[PDB]
RNA sequence: GUUAAUUCCGAUAACGAACGAGACUCUGGCAUGCUAACUAGUUACGCGACCCCGGUCGGCGUAACUUCUUAGAGGGACAAGUGGCGUUCAGCCACCCGAGAUUGAGCAAUAACAGGUCUGUGAUGCCCUUAGAUGUCCGGGGCUGCACGCGCGCUACACUGACUGGCUCAGCGUGUGCCUACCCUACGCCGGCAGGCGCGGGUAACCCGUUGAACCCCAUUCGUGAUGGGGAUCGGGGAUUGCAAUUAUUCCCCAUGAACGAGGAAUUCCCAGUAAGUGCGGGUCAUAAGCUUGCGUUGAUUAAGUCCCUGCCCUUUGUACACA
C-alpha cells in the first residue's frame, strides 16, 4: 500500500514547477533542496516529497510532462 | 523533607495539587470569568498565579 | 480395552531370548526389547546395559531417553 | 539377579489387603490404604532395604520388618509431624493408621460431628460440600 | 439558545480563530433532549496537533 | 594450568560430592533421609547422597559469587512448584538444607562468612575445587 | 607491544554479547568458560560453526573473551554467534588487510547472513482484550 | 497412461468460490509444442516445473 | 567542593534547556564539570477502564507520565552555584542541592 | 574441514533427487547445508523464501505440534539427530536420501477440491508442505500411548515412506488421495 | 485502472478546496559518528587468591574510554536503483544495496442508538422517604445457599510424558503512604515448613538485585497399567493476617485418590518473534490471581487469494415509509 497522497503531490508538483533547474535526478540530491527552498515541518513528509520529485525527474526525462 | 517522600510520589502529588487548585478556583470564580491556573513552585515559596477575564471583582 | 501383561523379572526362556537375540539385532533399543520379549523398559535398560559392561553391544549415542546400541563388528 | 527366582511373590495379603508382586516395593505398599509415596520412602529408609528391588524378589522376614516400623513410628525415629492421625481429640497421641483404621477414624470423627450438631456435622449427612465450597455450577456428578 | 451560540461564535472568530465549534446538549423546555451544533471554519480531529491547536472546555 | 572453570560442571558435580564421601567430617543433620528437599516438590531425591552432593554443588556457586547468603541459596535452589489444578508457580528451597550445607561448609574449612553478608569462600576451599577439577580434566584427558 | 584492541557487541532477542580481540592464542571462551561446554550441548557446533567455516588457520593469533548478558539461552548463543564473527571481520578491518577481510566475511555472507547483521525481530507488545499481541479472548455469541 | 511432466508459462488467475486454485497454462517438457490451462492448487511460481498425471484434463475458465 | 545538582522534571526540554544553562554558568566562572547524566527515567504508567459503568466493549486506557533523572556534577564551594541555580528555572523543573 | 562440510557427522554431497518437479524446493545441496537445522528463523516472511529453508529445519519447526509442542525446536532437533542413528542403523546410508524419497513418495501428486469435489493437480512447494505434514503425523499418531518412542516412530514411518511400503501413515493418506481425485474427475 | 483508504491516476460541466484517511505523536530496530556519566560500565595497570609463562575471579583499588549501559540533539528510507507488467499513468512484483524495502499502538470526521451508567461524584430535574428513617452507626447473617441449563476460564487425559538431582539464561516494573494507623527486603540464628527472633540497606540505575524465573537443558527412576498420569471431595495437625475465619480467609505437613483413554451438533481466535507452550511484575491486597493489564523465554504449521458462507458499505430500482 504505497501510494503517496495529493498532500505529496501538489507541494511535488509545484517544486518541481518552480525548481526545475536545481534539480536532479538522483533522490539524495534534491531531498536537501526541497528543504531548502520549502518548509516541510516532517522530516519524513520531506523524504516523501522529493522521492515523488525525483520520480517526475524520469518522466520529465522521458517526455511530456502532464 | 524529614518525612523524605519518595519523587514518584511527589510528583504525582504536586500534579495533585495542581489540579485541586485549578478545579477549586473554577468553582469559586465562575462569575467571575476564571481562565485558569499554573502553580510555579520554587524553593522557600510557591508562587501561585490565576489568569481570568475580569479581574477587579 | 486391552491387557497385555510384560514380565517384570526374566523368566528362564526370556533370558535365554536375551542371550540368543539381542546382539545381531541391527536397532536395539529398550522399547524394541521390551515389545520384542515383553518386559517393562526400566529392566529393559537394567538388562541391557549389562550387555555393555559385558561388551556385546556398542553404544553410540547416549541420553537421558534413548539409549541407542549397535550389533557386533561382524567383520 | 535378571532371572525370577524362586519365591516369586506376586500376591502378598499385609494388613490384610492385597499387592501385586509385579510392582517395586517403594510404590507397592502406596497401594495400601494410609500409607504414600511419601511416607512410604520412609517407612522403608528406616529399614535398610536396597530399593530397587520389585515386591516379588524380597524375602519373607523383612516384609513384617517394614510391617512394624509403621505401628511403632515413634520408635524408629518417624516424627510428630510426619504421621496422618496426628493430636487425636480423645487420647491426644501420634500415631499411623493402615488400611482397616481410616475408614473407622473417619467414622469415628464424623459421627461425633454429626452427634454434636455441627455446621461442619450436617453437611457430611447431606453429602454436600463442606469446605466452602460453591455448589451452584460444580458438582453434578453425585447427585443425578 | 440559538442567538446565543451565534452571539459567542461570532465573537471568537472576529478576535481571531481558523475556525471554533460549539455544541449545546440536554433537557430544554420540554422533555425529550435534543443537541444542536454550531460550526464554522476549519477543524482538525485527528492526531497530535489535537494537542495545540484546539482547546476544549 | 587447569581452573575450576574449564570443565563441564555435569560430571564435575559428581566428583565434588564424591571427594566430600572420602572425607566424611561434615556434620550430617540426623534427618537427611527422611525431609522434603523444598516446597515445590513432593518426592524424595532417589540416591542416598543428596546432602553429600548438594553440599559442594552449594560451594561451587560461592567461588563464582561470594557474600550470598541463604536467601540467595533458597533462591537459586527454587524451582516450579505444580499447584495441581491452578497454574503453576516459582517457589523457593528450603532454607534450613542450605543452612545445614553453610554451617557445614563453615564448620569444616571451605567457605566462611564474609562483609556484605553471605559466605565468601576459602582459599583452602578455593586449593581443593581445582584441585578436583584438575584430577576431572584429567580423567577428560 | 600495541594493544590490538577491538571490542564488538553482537544481538539477538533481548541478549548482548561483548566480544574482546586481543592477539595471542587460539583462546576463545565466552565468560570465562570455554566453548565446547555451553548450555546445551544440543547445538554445540552450531556454536562451532564460525570456526568451522574459518579453520583454526585465523583464530590461531587473536584469543577473544566474551561476555554476554541478557536474554534467554538461545538468544545468548546467537548473540555470541556474530559477536564473534563481528569481532574478527573488526579486527580485520585494522590490524590485517582489507582484502584479507573480504574473501572471509563474503563467506559469512554466503553462508548465513545472520552471522553479522543484527535480528530487529522483537516481541511485538501485547493489547487489551486479548491474551497475545494479535489473538483475542473468545467472544460468545448467544 | 505415462506420468508427464511439465512447466510453467504464465500464471493468470484464481479460481474456486473461495479463491483458491490458481488457473495456469503450462506446457509439457517433453513436447514443448502445444500448451494447456490447468488448475493448480497451492502456490504456482513462475519458472516452475510440475507433475501432470494425463494431458487429456482441460475445462473451461474465465 | 563536590556538590550535586540534580534536576528533575516531566518536560524534557525544559530540563534539558536549564541543564544547558547551568553548564553555561558553569562555563562562564572557569569551574570543574561533569557532563549531565542521563538516568534511566521512569515512565509511570496506570492503565484503567474508559466506561464509567462496566458494560460496553473492554477497552482500557494507557496513561503515561514520563518523568526524567538529570544531574550536574560540580566542584567549588557553595558561594558560586546558588545563584545560578536559583535563576532562570521555568515552572516544571525541580533542581535540589547536595553538599555530598 | 573449512570447505567441504559434513552435515552433522553426514555426508551432504552424493545424494541425488529423482524427481524433476521439486528440485528447487528440495535443499540439501551446496550452500542449504548447515550443521543444526536450528536457525534463526525469517524464512516465513515472504511467499515463496520458505523454499529456501533445508529440509531438516522444515520438519524441526513441523514435527512439534498439539500445544506442548509449541516452542520446542531445539528439543525436537535432539529427537531428529537421535532419529538419523536409528536410519542409519536399519537401511545403512545417509538418511536425507531415505528423506527425499520419502518426500517424493509422500507428497501427492494430484487431489480434489472444489471450483462436489473436482480433481486439480498440486504445487511443488506444497507437494513438499503436504509430504512433510503427513510425515508428521505417523511420527505422533504411534507414539501416543506407547513405550514405542518418537526415535523409532519418525525413524520407520521413514522408512516405510522410502520405497513406499504402503505401511507409512503418510502413504497410506497418499494412496486415499489421487485415487479419489482420479475418481472424481 | 489502482490503493490499507473518496489513496491516487485517468475519463469528465466542472475547477479549486476542507474534515476523515494520510500527515502527526509514542514505541521497536542501527549509528565503533557528536555530548556525556563513582548511583552505568569497559579495557588496561597495581595488588590478593588458586591452578600446572599463562589461565580464572560480580576478589580489591586507580589511567584512559564510551564498545556494551542509560537518554539527548542529529542522521538514516524515499518505492531510492535495476528488470519486468501497466495509458507506460497512478501503481504492482522480483532483485541489488541494505539495521530496516508492509514494527506495533495512540489520536481518530458527518452523524445516529431513546446502547449503558442517577450504584463514580457536592452534576442534576422530578418523585418516594425524612425521627419507629429508605439518613447514619453497631451486632449477626447474606451477597457463596444447589435436582438443573448457559457463558468466560484453570488443570489434565501422559512416554514429545511424569519424578529426582544438577547445569543455568530476562524485561517490564514495584517498594516506608495528609487522612493512613499498612512497604520491598539483605544477612545471621530457631524450626522440615508456614513462619519467628535479631541487627542492617533502600523515599531508590545506589538496597532488595548481577533481580541466579520457569519451560528448556544434562543425568536418573518408571513402562502403556486409570500407572509415580491426573489432583477434585474429604480426615487430622501446625503457622500468618486481623477485633474476629465457623459456611474450612490463605499457607504448610501426612493420608485419602473421584471423573477424565483427545471430546457430537456447533463454534472462537489467528498469518511473524505471530499463534502456542512457559513463567514474572502491576491492579484489587490486613490476608491474596484459576482474573485482568503489561512483560520477558522458547517459537512454528499454513497462505499473498476470493466473494462460498457470515457481516458491512456503495451504485441502480420500488415505496402509499419520513417519530422512517
Ligand atoms: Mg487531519
Ligand atoms: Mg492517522
Ligand atoms: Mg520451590
Ligand atoms: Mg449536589
Ligand atoms: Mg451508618
Ligand atoms: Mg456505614
Ligand atoms: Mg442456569
Ligand atoms: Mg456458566
Ligand atoms: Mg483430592
Ligand atoms: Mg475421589
Ligand atoms: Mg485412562
Ligand atoms: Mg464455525
Ligand atoms: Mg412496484
Amino acid at each position: 500500500g504505497r501510494v503517496r497522497t495529493k498532500t505529496v503531490k501538489k507541494a511535488a508538483r509545484v517544486i518541481i514547477e518552480k525548481y526545475y533547474t536545481r534539480l536532479g535526478n538522483d533522490f539524495h540530491t534534491n531531498k536537501r533542496v526541497c528543504e531548502e527552498i520549502a518548509i516541510i515541518p516532517s522530516k519524513k513528509l520531506r523524504n516523501k516529497i522529493a522521492g515523488y520529485v525525483t520520480h517526475l525527474m524520469k518522466r520529465i526525462q522521458r517526455g511530456p510532462v502532464r | 523533607m524529614a518525612v523524605q517522600i519518595s519523587k514518584k510520589r511527589k510528583f504525582v502529588a504536586d500534579g495533585i495539587f495542581k489540579a485541586e487548585l485549578n478545579e477549586f478556583l473554577t468553582r469559586e470564580l465562575a462569575e467571575d470569568g476564571y481562565s485558569g491556573v499554573e502553580v510555579r513552585v520554587t524553593p522557600t515559596r510557591t508562587e501561585i498565579i490565576i489568569l481570568a477575564t475580569r479581574t477587579q471583582n | 480395552r486391552d491387557k497385555l501383561n510384560n514380565l517384570v523379572l526374566f523368566d528362564k526362556a526370556t533370558y535365554d531370548k536375551l542371550c540368543k537375540e539381542v546382539p545381531n539385532y541391527k536397532l536395539i533399543t529398550p522399547a524394541v526389547v521390551s515389545e520384542r520379549l515383553k518386559i517393562r523398559g526400566s529392566l529393559a535398560r537394567a538388562a541391557l546395559q549389562e550387555l555393555l559392561s559385558k561388551g556385546l553391544i556398542k553404544l553410540v549415542s547416549k541420553h537421558r531417553a534413548q539409549v541407542i546400541y549397535t550389533r557386533n563388528t561382524k567383520g | 539377579s535378571l532371572v525370577i527366582p524362586e519365591k516369586f511373590q506376586h500376591i502378598l495379603r499385609v494388613l490384610n489387603t492385597n499387592i501385586d508382586g509385579r510392582r517395586k516395593i517403594a510404590f507397592a505398599i502406596t497401594a495400601i490404604k494410609g500409607v504414600g509415596r511419601r511416607y512410604a520412602h520412609v517407612v522403608l529408609r528406616k529399614a535398610d532395604i536396597d530399593l530397587t528391588k520389585r515386591a516379588g524378589e524380597l524375602t519373607e522376614d523383612e516384609v513384617e520388618r517394614v510391617i512394624t516400623i509403621m505401628q511403632n513410628p515413634r520408635q524408629y525415629k518417624i516424627p510428630d509431624w510426619f504421621l496422618n492421625r496426628q493430636k487425636d481429640v480423645k487420647d491426644g497421641k501420634y500415631s499411623q493408621v493402615l488400611a482397616n483404621g481410616l475408614d473407622n477414624k473417619l467414622r469415628e470423627d464424623l459421627e461425633r460431628l454429626k452427634k454434636i450438631r455441627a455446621h461442619r456435622g450436617l453437611r457430611h449427612f447431606w453429602g454436600l460440600r463442606v469446605r466452602g465450597q460453591h455448589t451452584k455450577t460444580t458438582g453434578r456428578r453425585g447427585r443425578t | 439558545v440559538r442567538r446565543a451560540c451565534y452571539g459567542v461564535l461570532r465573537f471568537i472568530m472576529e478576535s481571531g480563530a481558523k475556525g471554533c465549534e460549539v455544541v449545546v446538549s440536554g433537557k430544554l423546555r420540554g422533555q425529550r433532549a435534543k443537541s444542536m451544533k454550531f460550526v464554522d471554519g476549519l477543524m482538525i480531529h485527528s492526531g497530535d496537533p489535537v494537542n495545540y491547536y484546539v482547546d476544549t472546555a | 594450568g587447569v581452573t575450576v572453570k574449564d570443565v563441564n560442571q555435569q560430571e564435575f558435580v559428581r566428583a565434588l560430592a564424591a571427594f566430600l564421601k572420602k572425607s566424611g567430617k561434615l556434620k550430617v543433620p540426623e534427618w537427611v533421609d527422611t525431609v522434603k528437599l523444598a516446597k515445590h516438590k513432593e518426592l524424595a531425591p532417589y540416591d542416598e547422597n543428596w546432602f553429600y552432593t548438594r553440599a559442594a554443588s552449594t560451594a561451587r556457586h560461592l567461588y563464582l559469587r561470594g557474600g550470598a547468603g541463604v536467601g540467595s541459596m533458597t533462591k537459586i535452589y527454587g524451582g516450579r512448584q505444580r499447584n495441581g489444578v491452578m497454574p503453576s508457580h516459582f517457589s523457593r528451597g528450603s532454607k534450613s538444607v542450605a543452612r545445614r550445607v553453610l554451617q557445614a561448609l563453615e564448620g569444616l574449612k571451605m567457605v566462611e562468612k564474609d562483609q556484605d553478608g553471605g559466605r565468601k569462600l576459602t582459599p583452602q576451599g578455593q586449593r581443593d575445587l581445582d584441585r578436583i577439577a584438575g584430577q576431572v580434566a584429567a580423567a577428560k584427558k | 607491544g600495541p594493544l590490538q584492541s577491538v571490542q564488538v557487541f553482537g544481538r539477538k532477542k533481548t541478549a548482548t554479547a561483548v566480544a574482546h580481540c586481543k592477539r595471542g592464542n587460539g583462546l576463545i571462551k565466552v565468560n570465562g568458560r570455554p566453548l565446547e561446554m555451553i548450555e546445551p550441548r544440543t547445538l554445540q557446533y552450531k556454536l562451532l560453526e564460525p570456526v568451522l567455516l574459518l579453520g583454526k588457520e585465523r583464530f590461531a593469533g587473536v584469543d577473544i573473551r566474551v561476555r554476554v548478558k541478557g536474554g534467554g539461552h538461545v538468544a545468548q548463543i546467537y548473540a555470541i554467534r556474530q559477536s564473534i564473527s563481528k569481532a574478527l571481520v573488526a579486527y580485520y578491518q585494522k590490524y590485517v588487510d582489507e582484502a584479507s577481510k573480504k574473501e572471509i566475511k563474503d563467506i559469512l555472507i554466503q553462508y548465513d547472513r545472520t552471522l553479522l547483521v543484527a535480528d530487529p525481530r522483537r516481541c511485538e507488545s501485547k493489547k487489551f482484550g486479548g491474551p497475545g499481541a494479535r489473538a483475542r479472548y473468545q467472544k460468545s455469541y448467544r | 497412461q505415462p506420468i508427464k511432466l511439465a512447466r510453467v508459462t504464465k500464471v493468470l488467475g484464481r479460481t474456486g468460490s473461495q479463491g483458491q486454485c490458481t488457473q495456469v497454462r503450462v506446457e509439457f517438457m517433453d513436447d514443448t509444442s502445444r500448451s494447456i490451462i490447468r488448475n493448480v492448487k497451492g502456490p504456482v511460481r513462475e519458472g516452475d516445473v510440475l507433475t501432470l498425471l494425463e494431458s487429456e484434463r482441460e475445462a473451461r475458465r474465465l | 567542593h563536590r556538590i550535586r545538582i540534580t534536576l528533575t522534571s516531566r518536560n524534557v526540554k525544559s530540563l534539558e534547556k536549564v541543564c544547558a544553562d547551568l553548564i553555561r554558568g558553569a562555563k562562564e566562572k572557569n569551574l570543574k564539570v561533569k557532563g549531565p547524566v542521563r538516568m534511566p527515567t521512569k515512565t509511570l504508567r496506570i492503565t484503567t477502564r474508559k466506561t464509567p459503568c462496566g458494560e460496553g466493549s473492554k477497552t482500557w486506557d494507557r496513561f503515561q507520565m514520563r518523568i526524567h533523572k538529570r544531574l550536574i556534577d560540580l566542584h567549588s564551594p557553595s558561594e558560586i552555584v546558588k545563584q545560578i541555580t536559583s535563576i532562570s528555572i521555568e515552572p516544571g523543573v525541580e533542581v535540589e542541592v547536595t553538599i555530598a | 574441514t573449512p570447505d567441504i562440510k559434513l552435515f552433522g557427522k553426514w555426508s551432504t554431497d552424493d545424494v541425488q533427487i529423482n524427481d524433476i518437479s521439486l528440485q528447487d524446493y528440495i535443499a540439501v545441496k551446496e550452500k542449504y547445508a548447515k550443521y543444526l537445522p536450528h536457525s534463526a528463523g525469517r524464512y516465513a516472511a515472504k511467499r515463496f523464501r520458505k523454499a529456501q529453508c533445508p529440509i531438516v529445519e522444515r520438519l524441526t519447526n513441523s514435527m512439534m505440534m498439539h500445544g506442548r509442542n509449541n516452542g520446542k525446536k531445539l528439543m525436537t532437533v535432539r529427537i531428529v539427530k537421535h532419529a538419523f542413528e536409528i536410519i542409519h542403523l536399519l537401511t545403512g546410508e545417509n538418511p536425507l536420501q531415505v528423506l527425499v524419497n520419502a518426500i517424493i513418495n509422500s507428497g501427492p501428486r494430484e487431489d480434489s477440491t472444489r471450483i462436489r469435489r473436482q480433481a486439480v493437480d498440486v504445487s511443488p512447494l506444497r507437494r513438499v508442505n503436504q509430504a512433510i505434514w503427513l510425515l508428521c503425523t505417523g511420527a505422533r499418531e504411534a507414539a501416543f500411548r506407547n513405550i514405542k518412542t518418537i526415535a523409532e516412530c519418525l525413524a520407520d514411518e521413514l522408512i516405510n515412506a522410502a520405497k513406499g511400503s504402503s505401511n507409512s501413515y503418510a502413504i497410506k493418506k497418499k494412496d486415499e488421495l489421487e485415487r479419489v481425485a482420479k475418481s472424481n474427475r
